[PDB]
């Protein structure tokens, strides 16, 4: 036992290397960016039938223009995620105007490496996050996909996977992605392939789905909208 | 330092808190002390570990305190650490009085240490108290009340209980005698006497070894005294003289 | 900053061994007795007095918290600095509020509390120390000890320190509730020559008495008085 | 003034082995009577009193704040407080506050729990204490009260001389004062009893 | 083990973190300073770790207030750390009293701050040793030295890191007190190339400065073209 | 061993294993190099990318008007010494309406970034910067460490690889205060390209530049803005 | 101030003090919730019946507002705090938005209780786990459950303590349209439910109805063994 | 017990099983690391400090090794042990003595500047964080009723008046030397005191002094300022020593 800021001899923190194992344990979440608007889905992974599926929620709107797609230790994403709706409405107080996805995503990364047990207020963060995350959305840069996970870094994506299956997801994603594929060919490929690495048989219950395009604010799907989708796939 | 740093407030395996159970053994081998509900009144009776023959007398109890006019409590366990909470208690009760300008009710005291202690338990880095504390009292919402509370911060209602050395031979012997709605004071101490009788088995009972207090209500006031050393001698004869009746 | 966690624990079997090893410092400390007569109370103490060299007068081991309450005490010199400073200040601080001398067992209180917090606060050890207090109020002596727990007791009369046991085993065949101080001063003197080893001057024990009139230290004079007749 | 707002008086006299203490009744905002019943004595020990004149929230305040502390010391201590024991508490009570203080002045009457020798005292809002063989006197009509007072007090005292002495000291005193009265409230302070009267009183 | 912390002593009572802070210092290229009659001159082997490294790079001489210098051996952030706490207690000293620290005072300031990092768990001791040098002509020419424990001594010459012993037994050879800082600088390179393994450790550049009445006072570098006689001087003496 | 854990432990040899683990994060980040003429200071990194579909990880980064970074370590520790700098850099104009002398900022990070090392339960930053600048004492390359020392450098690599980029450097460092910009820029790519796989090469996708000197403020090229220079390794 | 990091990930991403809290839970008595029509009940467990107890002082079900309760199963101690730290909030709530909080809110700020609990300096994880109920303003019924790490679902019925896993498996194959079409159906649900468990039944199950606005009603034993017999003989057919 | 230990008893200052502090006691080793004894000696007329002065480096400025300390204008002091945490515990002193003077109007006496470090010691060996200064402090001064006055404090926190004192690595030999010496002398007392304190220190080290080897600090009741000797006057006692 040591403390929670010693280094390995390889250069990384013990702790941020562990809590990248924990998004290992997290269900499978896709995006990917098109020109036409990015797409956010998510695996549910319901553990009974008595479970409420909509009370599931591993992709919550940031602002109108911007979504965020979950992994790993779900309960610690909440202070992470009122963190980003927080900013962005700081944003538009103080500039009246919406804040870019990146700032988004800069400004809740700077919270992932403040933990410790020496420097800091009398009950400050312990550990750090165990939580990975998608930011999706569109801004004057047009739509934009951007990563994070417990070290801080965060990073553009074209399309990215994270939690239990990213590996076989992300090597789907890099045979289907193109940069002129439209918006419903991502849905399409995205719920494709959560099909393969899902353990149980995909449904318009089991799944979440979440879009954002220039026309138009941020859209949870439905289970008629889902359904529809599901057909072809 | 996270090399000395002994963890007293941690989790282990099996979802256990060791310096809580530990706390509990130091109780189990403190004097035995016992609390009885009646009808017309609340009684504590101890096992007192002050009985040397060159000790003083100065104070009118060793366990025995009184925490305000409705309320008195006795404990088991580490006697400095009881001070504390005993002290606490009454500040406690007087925060109260002071605001609401009505004695604390009793359920309301013990919960309100028991607050403490289990702050003690999930917080802070400290040991927690060496101490299981019983309760009695009147007040207007239930009447005559018996409480038991551990260094956990968990406590409980009772109409009979034990804590201290031999705890658990106390609560079968007063498991099989106590009659729930039809004790008297008078029958409580008898039986109070008859469980000390057995359960201070190291060795042959006498006035000078026990504290006995009750708890009654005289015109609209609450009355807590200790019994004086006559009375208690007399309630040991009498129970002699019973157990002279037990075969034919 | 300060270790903010306890050094005092309780072990599986429910003890707390750094009192307890506060304990074995007392037990191995020098001895003090205190007797409590009709009339007054006497606190007598060894000095571990090595080298004629050593100012005797200098230091002193029987203290005056009051006009009316002293100390003495078995263990480690300096804890016990401490806990006469303390004792000190905490009558000061009860006089100021109430206009009346603290009464011997309050006192004790106080005192035995602070010992109490240092079993359990955070990056301390408790104290090595036993403490016997003596005072006079509502026409009547005193007499308690205070141990590293923070416990305290009222005796009639006591031994602390090495060979205690016996100590306390030769006051009860001794003592006498209807004593006189100037008797119990002589009984007091003895029960430390039970123990003593090397011959006993008015320079290698201190003495200490309360009344009526108040707490003083016997004079060198008054001691070199008592020890000739032992 | 502060100290006129609500009006009031209160004193407290001296006997042979007995102590008295007296309020009147009003409790008023300026001009206004709002009630007739207002209680500015109070109970700190079986023999043992405490009066309170001044600003109406501060007398309830200070009783209140003084029972707690009380309540804890004879918890912690073997025993009843002694008078003057008492007298030293209020005043510490009352120097804690001396930037901001409680705007009121007590007096207090008792017997000692163990002697039952008589005691009484006052004390000015910051705490200075007073102690008199004779009487003191704290409110609106402090002077009227002290004209009474002096002519009237004289030693040693019985129980129903010291009642009609300081009944008929507060009765007059207080019906040359607009702020006070609307009723009288007398304690007679024995070893053996406390005897509690109110006096036929003008209520103008 | 006995050696985790500096607030545990060892059985034998030695505080082995300042022992091993020490050991720093002792790995670190040579320092040396040393009094003469009208001032006091500092020579560093300084190390060239890399010849991308600009001439200059990690300095080992700092100027802790116009009239004090400074030169360090160990670990370097450590050091200037050190030459921070120096200017802000010079610094403090001139507002409060309203003149220059004098040396010793300014020694033995420092020294207290490097000692209260050699008491406690919470913190570790410096891994540095550093000399100050001033000259004024009430005090005359002061030079002290301050190493990890906190203990600070004045000297006549003065050495410090891995090549100390040798360097000290050349400056024992020195006549220092009769000698002006202008004829000492040449003896501080020479010595600096005596002591140097050219062998081991393949590159260095000679640091100088001095104080003196030859500088009014002030601390400053040594001259280039003084510096370069007084290396041509060494190196051929060395032949 | 039990020496490595806290940054307050010396070890037995003077040395603090904590610091020397914080020091592997940079080597294992990414190559960059700095290089200098007599006019302008040039950043040059490479940005490795997460998967084939990832932008690649911004490695330089803006500070004020007349200086910039290039990173190697944790990017949240990058960003949080970034910060400072650019603070330090406001403060200063704020003050004194002139720009922070840069060897001045690098100052305050070695006394900023030496504190944690001295302090139980803190720990070194584990980042390491390439500092390019310009001011009165014309252009400049820093390089900072999680030690806390930090160099001033005729030219600079650090990252995987390094020892090639600083190999190159060395080599070429005589040509480099006489050259105008394009070649000055063709230089530190070259170097970096040393720390290449045989097989790869730079491209608009892997390679950022960050130039300021005394006509120009310090800017950031980036994917197409790159190929000018990528042109005419010739 | 104890500054100590308690919970801390170690390798492979577990973070053990939240496991070892989950493992008081699961040692805790059986609690269960079913959802209803219009009604919801909680039921629960012994814990150690005791003659000499005072049974009013140690309840398992509590509420937390008018139109919210909660059972819990794990440490009482614990479970006490963070009772009494959600009913502060519940008026908090109605001071600032006079509305009563809905079951999700007050749900919501348990659970973030306890995630907060597992990620700052000097404290250890709740070791409870809660079932909190009732109806939100518009009429709908609610059952939420919470654990030591923070995280919550919404149940249609649901058990937590010892034997929640057999417990959770008779309500997955009983839980149908047909067994709470009525109020006596789905009260008869969750004493079938802990029938099951409960060593002596029973004798030992402390239960509770809350009412669309109705507020929370506990059951007596006269009540409840009237329920029992009213099963009991219905299993022999 | 017999040295037992538990835990962590030899790393910070909780008791072993016997009761000890074995912190404590390796601070009291530290004392002797220095390789210095020194001694102080009081009589009637005048208290005396007196210790070995090792400049073992000629590049030393022998100036400034010294351990005598000036305190207050009537307080001296010689430190054995750990030089830097030796001149801290001076630093503190100083303060101390100012601060009292400040606060109270009159000069601290010795017994209570003593006492006054003691306590402050005292509190190193019972909390856990810091460990004690591995440094002993012995006072002289006039005292206006007592006389001339030697106290002693140690990282114990122990402190003690004395006839004569010593410390550091020859300590008990110096305490039997000076023990022997009082014996023999009328009413327990030293009259001759600047040659006791010299000589003991002569025979319990071997050595018969050259004047640079040694420093001696005096106060007297006639002149109670602090005032250390110089070589020549040092030599002065050599010599007449020397000569019987
Ligand atoms: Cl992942
Ligand atoms: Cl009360
Ligand atoms: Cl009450
Ligand atoms: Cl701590
Ligand atoms: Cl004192
Ligand atoms: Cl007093
Ligand atoms: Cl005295
Ligand atoms: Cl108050
Ligand atoms: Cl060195
Ligand atoms: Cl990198
Ligand atoms: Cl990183
Ligand atoms: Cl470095
Ligand atoms: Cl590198
Ligand atoms: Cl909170
Ligand atoms: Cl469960
Ligand atoms: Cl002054
Ligand atoms: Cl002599
Ligand atoms: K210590
Ligand atoms: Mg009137
Ligand atoms: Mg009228």
């Amino acid at each position: 036992d040591r403390g929670v800021n010693t280094f390995s001899p390889e250069g990384r923190l013990f702790q941020v290397e562990y809590a990248i194992e924990a998004i290992k344990l997290g269900s499978t979440a896709i995006g990917i960016q098109t020109s036409e608007g990015v797409c956010l889905a998510v695996e549910k992974r319901i553990t009974s039938p008595l479970m409420e599926p909509s009370s599931i929620e591993k992709i919550v709107e940031i602002d109108a223009h911007i979504g965020c797609a979950m992994s790993g230790l779900i309960a610690d994403a909440k202070t992470l995620i009122d963190k980003a709706r927080v900013e962005t409405q700081n944003h538009w107080f103080t500039y009246n105007e919406t804040m870019t996805v990146e700032s988004v995503t800069q400004a809740v990364s700077n919270l992932a490496l403040q933990f410790g047990e020496e420097d800091a207020d009398p009950g400050a963060m312990s550990r750090p996050f165990g939580v990975a995350l998608l930011f999706g959305g569109v801004d004057e840069k047009g739509p934009q996909l951007f990563h994070m996970d417990p070290s801080g870094t965060f990073v553009q994506c074209d399309a990215r996977a994270i939690g239990s299956a990213s590996e076989g997801a992300q090597s789907s994603l890099q045979e289907v992605y193109h940069k002129s594929m439209t918006l419903k060919e991502a849905i399409k490929s995205s719920l494709i392939i959560l099909k393969q690495v899902m353990e149980e048989k995909l449904n318009a219950t089991n799944i979440e789905l979440a879009t954002v395009q220039p026309g138009q604010n941020f859209h949870m799907f439905t289970k008629e909208e889902l359904e529809e989708v599901i057909k072809d796939i | 330092s996270r090399r000395y740093d002994s963890r007293t407030t941690i989790f282990s395996p099996e979802g256990r808190l060791y310096q809580v159970e530990y706390a509990m053994e130091a109780i189990g081998h403190a004097g035995t002390c016992l609390g009885i509900l009646a009808n017309d009144g609340v009684l504590l009776a101890a096992e007192r570990r002050n009985i040397h023959k060159l000790l003083d007398e100065v104070f009118f109890s060793e366990k025995i305190y009184k925490l305000n006019e409705d309320m008195a409590c006795s404990v088991a366990g580490i006697t400095s650490d009881a001070n504390v909470l005993t002290n606490e208690l009454r500040l406690i009760a007087q925060r109260y009085l002071l605001q609401y300008q009505e004695p604390i009710p009793c359920e309301q005291l013990v919960t309100a240490l028991c607050d403490i202690k289990q702050a003690y338990t999930q917080f802070g880095g400290k040991r927690p108290f060496g101490v299981s504390l019983l309760y009695i009292g009147w007040d207007k919402h239930y009447g005559f009340q018996l409480y038991q509370s551990d260094p956990s911060g968990n406590y409980g209602g009772w109409k009979a209980t034990c804590i201290g050395n031999n705890s658990a031979a106390a609560v079968s012997m007063l498991k099989q005698d106590y009659k729930e709605g039809e004790m008297t004071l008078k029958s409580a101490l008898a039986l109070a006497i008859k469980v000390l009788n057995k359960t201070m088995d190291v060795s042959k009972l006498s006035a000078e070894k026990v504290e006995i207090a009750t708890l009654t209500r005289e015109n609209g006031k609450t009355v807590i005294r200790v019994l004086k050393q006559k009375e208690v001698e007399q309630l040991i004869k009498k129970h002699e003289e019973e157990e002279a009746k037990a075969e034919r | 900053r300060g270790y903010s966690f306890s050094l005092t624990t309780f072990s599986p079997s429910g003890k707390l061994v750094q009192i307890e090893y506060a304990l074995a410092a007392v037990a191995g400390g020098a001895p003090s007795v205190g007797i409590k007569a009709a009339n007054g109370v006497v606190l007598a103490t060894e000095k571990k007095q090595k080298s004629i060299l050593y100012d005797e007068r200098s230091v002193h081991k029987v203290e005056p918290i009051t006009k009316h309450i002293g100390l003495v005490y078995s263990g480690m010199g300096p804890d016990y600095r401490v806990l006469v400073h303390r004792a000190r200040k905490l009558a000061q601080q009860y006089y100021l509020v109430y206009q009346e001398p603290i009464p011997t067992a309050q006192l004790v209180q106080r005192v035995a509390s602070v010992m109490q917090e240092y079993t359990q606060s955070g990056g301390v050890r408790p104290f090595g120390v036993s403490l016997l207090i003596c005072g006079w109020n509502e026409g009547r002596p005193y007499l308690f000890q205070s141990d590293p727990s923070g416990a305290y007791f009222a005796w009639k009369a006591t031994a602390m320190g090495k060979n205690y046991v016996n100590g306390k085993t030769f006051l009860e065949k001794r003592y006498n509730e209807d004593l006189e101080l100037e008797d119990a001063i002589h009984t007091a003197i003895l029960t430390l020559k039970e123990s003593f080893e090397g011959q006993m001057t008015e320079d290698n024990i201190e003495v200490g008495i309360c009344n009526e009139a108040g707490f003083r230290r016997l004079t060198p004079t008054e001691v070199k008085d008592y020890l000739a007749a032992i | 003034s502060i100290m006129s707002y609500n009006g009031g008086a209160v004193m407290a006299m001296k006997g042979k082995n007995c102590v008295a203490i007296a309020a009147d009744r009003r409790f008023g905002i300026q001009a206004q009577m709002v009630t007739t019943d207002f209680q500015k004595i109070f109970p700190m020990g079986d023999r043992l009193y405490i009066g309170l004149a001044g600003l109406a929230t501060d007398v309830q305040t200070v009783a209140q704040r003084l029972k707690f502390r009380l309540n804890l010391y004879e918890l912690k201590e073997g025993r009843q407080i002694k008078p003057y024991t008492l007298m030293s508490m209020v005043a510490n009570l009352l120097y804690e506050k001396r930037f901001g203080p409680y705007y009121t002045e007590p007096v207090i009457a008792g017997l000692d729990p163990k002697t039952f020798k008589p005691f009484i005292c006052s004390l000015d809002l910051i705490g200075c204490p007073m102690v008199t063989d004779d009487f003191v006197v704290s409110g609106t009509c402090a002077e009227q009260m002290y004209g009474m007072c002096e002519s009237l007090w004289e030693p040693n005292m019985d129980p129903d001389h010291l009642f009609e002495t300081i009944s008929q000291a507060m009765l007059n005193a207080v019906d040359r004062d607009a702020v006070s009265g609307m009723g009288v409230i007398v304690h007679i302070i024995e070893k053996d009893k406390i005897t509690t009267r109110t006096l036929k009183a003008r209520m103008d | 083990g006995y050696d985790l912390s500096a607030s545990t002593f060892s059985p034998d009572g030695r505080v082995f973190q300042v022992e091993y802070a020490m050991k720093a210092v002792e790995n670190s290229s040579t320092a040396i300073g040393i009094r003469c009659k009208d001032g006091v001159v500092f020579g560093v082997e300084k190390l060239v770790l890399s010849k991308l490294y600009e001439e200059g790079s990690n300095k080992r001489l700092f100027n802790v207030d116009r009239h004090v210098g400074m030169a360090v051996a160990g670990l370097l952030a450590d050091a200037r750390s050190l030459a921070d706490i120096a200017r802000e207690e010079a610094s403090n000293f001139r507002s409060n009293f309203g003149y220059n620290i004098p040396l010793k005072h300014l020694a033995d300031r420092v020294a207290m701050y490097v000692h209260a990092y050699t008491l406690y768990s919470a913190v570790r001791p410096f891994g540095c040793s550093f000399m100050l040098g001033s000259y004024s002509v009430n005090d005359g020419a002061q030079l002290y030295m301050i190493d990890p424990s906190g203990v600070s001594y004045g000297y006549w010459g003065c050495a410090i890191g891995k090549a100390r012993q040798a360097a000290k037994t050349e400056i024992e050879k020195l006549q220092m007190k009769e000698m002006t800082c202008r004829d000492i600088v040449k003896e501080v390179a020479k010595i600096i190339y005596i002591v140097h393994d050219e062998v081991k450790d393949k590159a260095f550049e000679l640091e100088l400065s001095w104080v003196g009445e030859l500088t009014n006072g002030r601390h400053e570098i040594v001259p280039k073209d003084i510096r370069e006689e007084a290396e041509k001087y060494a190196k051929e003496s060395l032949k | 061993n039990q020496y490595d854990n806290d940054v307050t432990v010396w070890s037995p040899q003077g040395r603090i294993h904590q610091i020397e683990y914080a020091m592997e994060a940079v080597k294992q980040g990414s190559a960059t190099v700095g290089l200098k003429s007599k006019t302008h200071a040039v950043l040059v990194a490479l940005k490795r990318a997460q998967s084939e579909l990832a932008a690649h990880q911004k490695k330089i980064l803006h500070v004020d008007n007349h200086i910039g970074i290039s990173i190697a370590g944790l990017t949240a520790d990058a960003r949080l010494l970034c910060n400072f700098m650019r603070q330090e850099c406001l403060d200063s104009r704020f003050v004194f309406d002139r720009p922070l002398p840069v060897s001045r900022l690098v100052s305050l990070i070695g006394s900023k970034t030496q504190i944690p090392t001295q302090r139980y339960g803190r720990r070194p930053y584990g980042v390491g910067l390439l500092i390019a600048g310009y001011d009165d004492m014309g252009p400049h390359i820093f390089q900072t460490c999680p030690s806390a020392n930090y160099f001033d450098c005729r030219a600079m690599s650090i990252g995987a690889r390094s020892q090639s980029a600083r190999t190159y450097l060395e080599r070429h460092m005589s040509e480099f205060m006489e050259c105008n910009l394009n070649e000055l820029v063709k230089h530190g790519l070259r170097a970096l390209r040393e720390t290449l796989p045989a097989e790869q090469d730079l491209t608009t996708k892997n390679v950022s530049i960050g130039i300021v000197g005394k006509d120009l403020e310090f800017t950031i090229y980036d994917d197409d803005d790159v190929s000018p220079f990528l042109e005419g390794l010739e | 101030s104890y500054d100590r990091a308690i919970t801390v990930f170690s390798p492979d991403g577990h973070l053990f003090q939240v496991e070892y809290a989950q493992e008081a839970v699961k040692k805790g008595s059986t609690a269960v919730g079913v959802r209803g029509r219009d009604i919801v009940v909680l039921g629960v467990e012994k814990k150690s019946v005791a003659k000499l107890q005072d049974e009013r002082t140690v309840r398992k079900i509590c509420a937390l507002d008018d139109n919210v309760c909660m059972a819990f199963a794990g440490l009482t101690a614990d479970a006490r705090i963070v009772i009494n730290r959600a009913r502060v909030e519940c008026q908090s709530h109605r001071l600032t938005v006079e509305d009563p909080v809905t079951v999700e809110y007050i749900t919501r700020y348990i659970a973030s209780l306890k995630q907060r609990y597992t990620q700052s300096n000097g404290r250890r994880p709740f070791g409870i786990s809660a079932l909190i109920v009732g109806f939100d303003f518009d009429g709908t019924p609610r059952l939420y459950q919470t654990d030591p790490s923070g995280t919550y679902h919404a149940w249609k019925a649901n058990a937590i303590g010892r034997g929640a896993k057999s417990v959770r498996e008779f309500l997955e194959k009983n839980y149908t349209d047909e067994a709470i079409e009525t109020d006596d159906l789905t009260i008869k649900l969750v004493i079938k439910a802990l029938l099951e468990v409960v060593q002596s039944g029973g004798k030992n199950i402390e239960l509770a109805v809350m009412r669309r606005d109705q507020s929370l009603k506990i059951l007596n034993p006269e009540e409840i063994e009237k329920y029992v017999a009213e099963i009991e003989k219905e299993k022999e057919e | 017990s017999r040295g037992s230990s538990a835990g962590f008893d030899r790393h910070i200052t909780i008791f072993s099983p016997e009761g000890r502090l074995y912190q404590v006691e390796y601070a009291f080793k530290a004392i002797n690391q220095g390789g210095l004894t020194s001694v102080a000696v009081r009589g009637k007329d005048c208290a005396v400090i007196v210790t070995q002065k090792k400049v073992p480096d000629k590049l030393l400025d022998s100036s400034t090794v010294t351990h005598l300390f000036k305190i207050t204008e009537n307080i001296g002091c010689v430190m054995t042990g750990m030089t830097a945490d030796s001149r801290s515990q001076v630093q503190r002193a100083r303060y101390e003595a100012a601060n009292w003077k400040y606060k109270y109007g009159y000069e601290i006496p010795v017994d209570m500047l003593c006492k006054r470090i003691a306590d402050i010691s005292q509190v190193y060996t019972q909390n856990a964080e810091m460990r004690p200064l591995g440094c002993c402090m012995i006072l002289i001064g006039i005292d206006e009723e007592q006389g001339p006055q030697v106290y002693k404090c140690d990282p114990a926190g122990y402190y003690c008046g004395f006839k004569a004192t010593a410390a550091g690595v020859k300590q008990t030999e110096s305490t039997s030397f000076l023990e022997k010496k009082v014996k023999k002398k009328f009413d327990w007392t030293f009259e001759q005191t600047v040659e006791t304190a010299i000589t003991c220190l002569s025979t319990v080290l071997s050595i018969d002094f050259k004047p640079s080897e040694i420093e001696v600090g005096v106060v007297t009741v006639e002149n109670p300022k602090f005032r250390i000797l110089t070589e020549a006057e040092i030599d002065a006692h050599l010599v007449a020593l020397a000569e019987r």
